[PDB]
């Protein structure tokens, strides 16, 4: 059976923080930003081509 | 991408390791006729032309006349 509000482990000032300061957006937010500081994957096309196998048609 | 020569064309997308000029006698293929690499001639007036290779199925009759 699902729970209830009254039987669960958070406390309604740690949910609401949560709910409030945005925390998990937050984190998706950082992610993004941990990628802006990587590097990127493209190739520039009549300068250097990609995938070459010999079965190719 | 069509101005580069074709033994090098493979190289260039990672399909060989060996460049053309660093492989040996054994693997250049013989050939008894000279090479000349036309890129590509699209818009271009030297564009490709196609036609019929051969001649029309049904032949037709020359006229030769006869006095009687
Ligand atoms: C206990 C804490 C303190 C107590 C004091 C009370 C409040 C004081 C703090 C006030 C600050 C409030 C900030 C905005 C509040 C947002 C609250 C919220 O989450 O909205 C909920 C709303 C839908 O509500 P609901 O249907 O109930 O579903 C929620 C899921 N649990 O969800 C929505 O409708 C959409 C939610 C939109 C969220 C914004 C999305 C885009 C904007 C992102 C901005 C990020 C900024 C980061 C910039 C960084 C710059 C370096």
């Amino acid at each position: 059976r699902p729970a209830t509000w009254e039987e669960s482990e958070e406390g309604a000032l740690s949910k609401a923080t949560k709910y409030f300061l945005l925390a998990e957006m937050f984190r998706g937010l950082y992610v993004v930003l941990e990628q802006f500081f990587r590097a990127p994957y493209t190739i520039y096309y009549p300068f250097e081509k990609g995938p070459v196998s010999p079965r190719f048609r | 991408m069509s101005q580069v020569e074709p033994g090098w064309h493979f190289w260039l997308g990672y399909g060989v390791d060996t460049a053309p000029c660093n492989t040996p006698k054994e693997k250049l293929p013989i050939r008894a006729y000279p090479y000349k690499f036309q890129p590509n001639y699209t818009g271009t007036p030297g564009a490709f032309v196609t036609y019929n290779t051969l001649k029309p199925k049904i032949s037709a009759w020359e006229p030769v006349t006869k006095q009687r």
